[PDB]
């Protein structure tokens, strides 16, 4: 169990034990209890840390891009979209996880597609239900110039095909860094020389998605937009980090705009 | 019926996926096994083989048999270098048309030690010796024939056994490299130098070939399947 | 068959779980691991030190 | 008494007469890699005492109007004796270290600083479009310096002790292996890293597996009439230091 | 969450004496306050923080 | 004194009375100004309750 | 070291860095009232935690000419808590107390102080046909104070520190327990008293079990540059608080 | 598995459940138990009162 | 250290075995044998100077 703490009965003293009395230049941190304070009745406490643990704390699907693409290419979605996979576009995801210097995981990637009627000039419409090829090319494969090339033939390429009105499609990925975990902050560069791009962004080379209708066009236009979202599952996470305190301002960087440090008080005294 | 109910992925056709359907030639009799010489079990049984290596792969070179030897004759100095190449053995161009680079770009990892086996092709009568290293990366590739004997080498004595191996370890920070040419994962450098000179008789060539061979030692492995970028097509055959 | 406690209360309390893959990455993620160990990050020190007793002797 | 040590490394010693214990980051104490956590498969250099053993970096110039400096490692031991000639030659290297600082004072002195060391301490940039350069995040034995408020550039590092130039809060550097140096109590912190990376070993000029900071929570201040020059002295020697894939000088 | 039915009390600080100190050393001085859990401390409930938002994909 | 050093320390000094109070703030340690972006206070706003002791240790 | 300690009582804690030692007045630590000692038939409440914990007077300033002060129990606590309204109910009650004294000063300043809780502690009057008035006796929370010199008055109190206020040798209150807190030595007292009394219990508000008080016997001084300001805080805890004879509040 | 009695008249009659989550949160709701005290609220008095004596003597 | 008791220091003392020469900084000094003393309680610190010698003796 993840059961906590007693508190321990305690009556009065007057001793040479000092458990107040610390040095806080030591690295070291306090262990005092309420039960080495004042009194205190014996409790017995039955609360738990079981939905504090990193595994129940990560382990919630996120939102972490949406793409879309058109039948028509209305709007200049083309007829397929891509996405370079990294976790870093979004800022509630990307700060869970930046709590932490490495974790290793294993994801959950469930997919949320939809569509919608466009604007057109077309007359009578009754377009068949759309089915949809989702992609996945590992780096250094061949990729996508148009929605017909042979690239969608899906040889060694992992690859779903979902129809709409079904459940959301999902698929496990196990841990896959060239490391032994996940590296969320690289304080490095990817050149021996020190140019080149600095951070987390020299070590991210994850592939790219890719997703288009498979459905042949049809008179008016359809433009499908689908949502990826990323669960961790079977977590370790190292390093503990600082929760972000300033706002992200771009997905390969931590450039940051200087911020303050908490909100304002009118003085010393409030109540 | 029994109470059940759908989760996400229920009716999804995932192409990495395994799962049991019904034959449509049900009780079909299949023809016995029987032994074909050569059965294949792992892909790192063709990986484990040599293969010609073309590290002569100029411009002029590439349609003839050139593009397999390079040259070395009996020089009038020492002699400077012969070849050298980035060691990248799926994204450099050397290497990644061999048995072990067309292995290696079905998928998107490698880990392990390669060696590079060299086999001189001139007449018997004429011997040299050849300084043969690996340098691990970030320092560049060696510029002079004391910068090469810092890094890994086997010094090759040219004999009776015509080839020499030159087997380069896998000294990696990583389990892993990428097939694909990325900074992080960089890989080393190759180089030949002459170590003495080719000496020869007045009645037999100056001039003399060398191959290179590639192929994967027992510790060697490949992760992750993917698309070959090697092979395409515009419209289906007929 | 792995069966299991459930998260249940304070002052039937067990589920099955099969596997269905050859993989360990299809499993269902691990919600009931609750070790813990946090002295070191609380108590980062060398020598250990007594509550009761001074930090600094 | 608790106040006084001695640590030997190699042909150094250091000693102290006010300190504070010793911070042993994570619990863990620095160790050669074993052989089922390897993954270089040629055999490693370990050149034990001749890289084991104190360097003394550059000190600072501690003042009332101070923000802070930080050194990287292990680019601040460059240079250093053969720990810094090992990294020339080698493409991997891997090293736990113990860090030392120091900083005496009078007892009608007073002031307080942080002592931290940050794995992984990827800085952000005063332009937003930009990386920061070499030449901003590290001054090798000499310090990069912190400033008070907010600064611009193209290229500078976004120094500012509040974010504490990562854009995390300054007061939560706590979680990160630390002792604070309170001059009214120790003249000395020490910190003991072990190696911290998620692959076993790295290259050593590409890559800062921690960066050391030193902030003033409290400023320097005493009475015209003392003391006036008070510096913050860093010496740090690398523990179970070890090197693979040798080949010739240089990193470019 | 602040909450009326859930109010949890008031911290201060007072002078019990004075700080006494030479003249050659400075009247003035400095505290700082530190905060962590006991060990008897637990959370429930996930949800998303407020401090941390966004109006377009970080590019 | 936001985005400086001040905001973490509270002058204390040689009075020449008593002295008064030095600071006081509601406790609440996930909806103060005071406490809220701290390590404990930013690992409760991912969560909607807590409960246990917590300690303020001062230098 | 013998010189940190804490004493907890209640919901309350004081620590000390320098103390000399506790005195426990006449060997005796306070306890409940025994049946065989007992008399009050009636059942006794005994509040525990709630009235049994320490209780912070108003703190008065030591001055170079200063001559004492004190404060009478338990009437300076009349007012203090659940303990003074335990007080306002009861007919009886039975307490005895721990005294901690806190007067902390630099190592450039000097002087020397008596504490001293001297039972039945009667005082003389100006006026000799006249007895003192209860304002002058008793300031509560606020202490009264001794002059150097002789006083006149009708019903004043004759104060006067050479006769203590009370017609005796000043130097002589030292077989009642007392510490003295020395400047250069240690910054506080502490005295515990065992209720004291040829009664077993008695009226709270009618009676004074004992006083507190508190004499210079070195004066005050310091260079001038320090720290001019010092107080004497004296902060105090019922133990084995009881009371009997419960009846509406008043004491009339 | 958890097999019990199904509800069945008057004058087979098992089934059977599988708890196939780890919370007891999700398990389906408890419908058999059938325990009573009115006593309570029907007879909530310090003295117990025989029926066939006098209430008040 | 001769000093006053509320005077405090740090120095490096150092031995450097020959064959470069004297340190002409605090940086080359460190890379000799050395023992950083701390001036506290304890009011002296030895430099012990190891023998470190190709041959078995030195000449006077
Ligand atoms: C409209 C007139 C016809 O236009 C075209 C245009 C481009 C073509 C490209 C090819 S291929 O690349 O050789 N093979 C494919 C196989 C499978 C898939 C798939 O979608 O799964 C895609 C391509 C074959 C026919 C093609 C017809
Ligand atoms: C029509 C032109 C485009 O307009 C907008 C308008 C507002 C936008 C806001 C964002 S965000 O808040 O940074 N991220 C989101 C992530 C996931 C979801 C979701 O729906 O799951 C929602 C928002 C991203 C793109 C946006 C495009």
């Amino acid at each position: 169990m993840g059961r906590v703490a007693d508190t321990i009965a305690r009556g009065p003293s007057n001793s040479e034990q000092i458990p107040a009395l610390t040095a806080v230049e030591t690295g070291h941190t306090s262990q005092v209890d309420p039960s080495d304070t004042m009194q205190t009745r014996h409790v017995h406490n039955y609360h738990s840390r079981s939905e504090s643990s990193i595994e129940n704390f990560l382990c919630r699907s996120a939102c972490v891009i949406y793409i879309k693409y058109s039948s028509a290419e209305s709007n200049n979605l083309k007829r397929y979209a891509e996405w370079v996979i990294n976790t870093r576009q979004v800022a509630q995801l990307r700060r869970k996880m930046e709590m932490f210097t490495y974790i290793r995981c294993d994801m959950e990637l469930t997919f949320v597609i939809t569509s919608h009627q466009e604007m057109s000039t077309a007359t009578n419409s009754d377009v068949p239900v759309q089915t949809h090829q989702i992609m996945y090319v590992p780096p250094g494969g061949p990729v996508p110039t148009s929605v017909n090339d042979y690239v969608w033939q899906t040889s060694t390429n992992p690859s779903i095909f979902w129809t709409e009105g079904n459940a959301p499609p999902r698929m496990s990925i196990p841990f896959m860094s060239i490391g032994n975990a996940y590296t969320m902050f690289y304080d490095g560069w990817s050149n021996f020389s020190r140019d080149g791009i600095y951070g987390y962004n020299s070590l991210n080379n994850m592939g790219t998605i890719y997703a288009r209708h498979v459905n042949d066009s049809s008179p008016g236009g359809l433009t499908s937009t689908i949502r990826i979202y990323f669960k961790p599952k079977h977590v370790k996470a190292y390093v503990p980090r600082p929760p972000r305190l300033c706002q992200y301002k771009k997905a390969k960087n931590v450039n940051f705009d200087v911020e303050a440090v908490t909100t304002e008080r009118a003085s010393l005294v409030t109540t | 019926g029994l109470p059940t109910m759908l989760t996400p992925g229920s009716t999804q056709f995932l192409t990495s996926d395994d799962f049991q359907s019904p034959s449509a030639m049900p009780q079909f009799d299949v023809t016995p096994e029987m032994n074909i010489p050569g059965q294949v079990r792992n892909l790192m049984e063709i990986a484990e083989v040599d293969s010609v290596v073309p590290i002569n792969n100029l411009q002029a070179n590439l349609k003839t048999m050139e593009a397999y030897r390079v040259q070395v004759r009996s020089t009038d100095e020492m002699g400077g270098q012969i070849f050298g190449f980035p060691l990248q053995p799926g994204a450099s161009s050397v290497l990644q048309r061999t048995l072990l680079g067309e292995i290696l770009n079905y998928y998107t990892h490698w880990s392990g030690s390669l060696k590079l086996t060299f086999v001189f092709c001139g007449s018997a009568m004429a011997t040299g010796k050849f300084l043969l290293a690996y340098s691990p990366p970030g320092a560049g590739a060696p510029d002079s024939r004391k910068n090469a004997m810092l890094g890994t080498h086997v010094i090759w004595d040219v004999g009776l056994q015509s080839s020499c191996v030159l087997c380069v370890p896998w000294i990696s920070q990583t389990h892993y490299r990428y097939v694909v040419d990325d900074k992080y994962t960089a890989s080393g450098f190759i180089s030949c130098w002459y170590q003495t000179n080719v000496i020869v008789p007045a009645e037999a060539q100056k001039s003399c070939y060398i191959m290179c061979f590639v192929s994967a030692c027992n510790d060697f492995s490949v992760r992750m399947l993917r698309d070959t970028q090697f092979i395409k097509q515009d419209t289906f055959y007929q | 068959a792995q069966v299991s406690t459930q998260k249940t209360g304070a002052h039937i309390i067990h589920y099955t779980n099969i596997n269905y893959y050859k993989d360990a990455a299809s499993n269902s993620a691990n919600r009931q691991d609750f070790t813990q160990d946090p002295s070191k990050f609380t108590e980062p020190v060398k020598d250990v030190m007594i509550k009761s007793l001074p930090a600094l002797n | 008494s608790d106040r006084v040590r001695s640590i030997t490394l190699g042909n150094s010693t250091i000693t102290t007469q006010e300190c504070a214990n010793v911070v042993v980051g994570y619990g863990v104490w620095p160790d050669y890699l074993s052989d089922e956590e390897a993954t270089a498969e040629d055999q490693p250099t370990q050149p034990d005492v001749a890289t084991c053993r104190f360097y003394t970096l550059n000190s600072v110039k501690w003042e009332m109007q101070s923000a802070g400096w930080w050194w990287k490692f292990p680019d601040a031991l460059s240079e250093m004796g053969l720990f810094g000639q090992n990294m020339q030659y080698h493409y991997l290297g891997r090293s736990g270290y113990t860090i030392h600082v120091q900083c005496n004072a009078s007892k009608f002195h007073q002031g307080c600083l942080l002592v931290v060391c940050v794995p992984e301490a990827e800085m952000g940039c005063t332009n937003a479009e930009n990386a920061p350069t070499y030449g901003d995040l590290c001054g090798g034995e000499t310090a990069k310096q912190f400033e008070q408020n907010a600064v611009t550039g193209e290229t500078a590092v976004q120094t500012a002790v509040c974010n504490a130039g990562m854009g995390v809060g300054v007061g939560n550097l706590t979680i990160y292996p630390h002792q604070w140096i309170n001059l009214r109590t120790n003249n000395s912190a020490t910190i003991v890293m072990p190696y911290i990376n998620s692959v076993p070993m790295d290259n050593m000029f590409r890559h800062n597996n921690f960066t050391l900071m030193i902030i003033p929570f409290a400023p320097l201040d005493y009475v015209t009439g003392a003391s006036s020059y008070i510096p913050i002295t860093v010496t740090v020697a690398p523990m179970s230091a070890e090197y693979n894939g040798l080949r010739l000088a240089g990193h470019q």
